[PDB]
């Protein structure tokens, strides 16, 4: 489950 | 420029360098900081962060 | 009054001109500063300027 936020936090080129 | 000798005017602007790429790490990895924009509009979740 | 010296005075009146006149002429020609000003409506074209 932190892996499901560790890639979310790494958009760059938000909205996402 | 001279009440701050030459250096110190320097570890002033690596520190500058240093805190805000510290604040640009810290705002994208706190859950907290990715706020909903939208407010008065419902869902499908497009959080966003300012920083 | 004194502590400046009365040209001094005046230059700073000169860059308080000065400078308000030049961020006027940017922030009408950047082409980043022209924003949409309805965060809820999000693909409208009103995009307007504050400046
Ligand atoms: C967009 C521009 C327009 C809008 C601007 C805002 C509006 C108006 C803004 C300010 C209003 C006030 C006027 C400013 C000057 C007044 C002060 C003065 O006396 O002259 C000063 C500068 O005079 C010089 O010697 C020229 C040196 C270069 C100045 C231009 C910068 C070019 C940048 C080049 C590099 C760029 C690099 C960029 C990348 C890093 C100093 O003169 P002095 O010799 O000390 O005087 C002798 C007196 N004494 C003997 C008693 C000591």
């Amino acid at each position: 489950s932190a892996m499901v936020e560790e890639l979310r936090m790494s958009l760059k080129c938000q909205r996402r | 420029l001279n009440p701050l000798s030459p250096d110190i005017w320097m570890y002033v602007l690596l520190a500058c360098l240093g805190v805000s790429c510290v604040l640009f790490v810290i705002a994208r990895f706190s859950p907290y900081e990715w706020y909903n924009p939208h407010p008065c509009n419902p869902d499908s979740d497009v959080v966003e962060n300012n920083f």
